[PDB]
């Protein structure tokens, strides 16, 4: 309206702010394949 | 603005570049000063037309157009 520079009624307004992520989390998908098993094969000798 | 008439009464065709400025036009009864406070935009097909009442020492209420010497009709477009 007149109080803020217009010749009264609703006007269009838009506001933007830069968004900066500071801490995120991530979810991953584990495929049955590409899984890696570690196996130890030890000789039963009794050595010390 | 273009000054014409509507049934003997003065009529103002107000264009976009007049938004915010006092509207003055001479009349037998002295100089008339209408005040336009209107959605006033560019003159186009979407016009609106209505009356600006005479207001003598009274504050305006529920209106955005008024003159102080002789009631006047006003017309302007809303386009942008």
């Amino acid at each position: 309206g007149w109080g803020n520079g217009c010749g009264f009624g609703k006007g269009g307004i838009v506001t933007c702010a830069m968004f900066r992520c500071k801490k995120n989390m991530e979810g991953k998908v584990v495929q049955p394949e590409n899984l890696e098993y570690t196996i130890v094969i030890t000789p039963h000798s009794g050595e010390e | 603005f273009h000054l014409t008439t509507r049934n003997g009464e003065p009529h103002m065709i107000v264009s976009r570049q007049e938004k915010g400025k006092s509207l003055l036009f001479k009349t037998e009864d002295g100089v008339n000063m209408c005040t336009l406070m209107a959605d006033l935009g560019e003159l186009c097909e979407d016009t609106i037309t209505y009356k600006c009442p005479l207001l003598r020492q009274n504050e305006p209420e529920d209106i955005d157009c008024w003159c102080n010497s002789t009631s006047t009709w006003v017309t302007y477009g809303t386009c942008t």
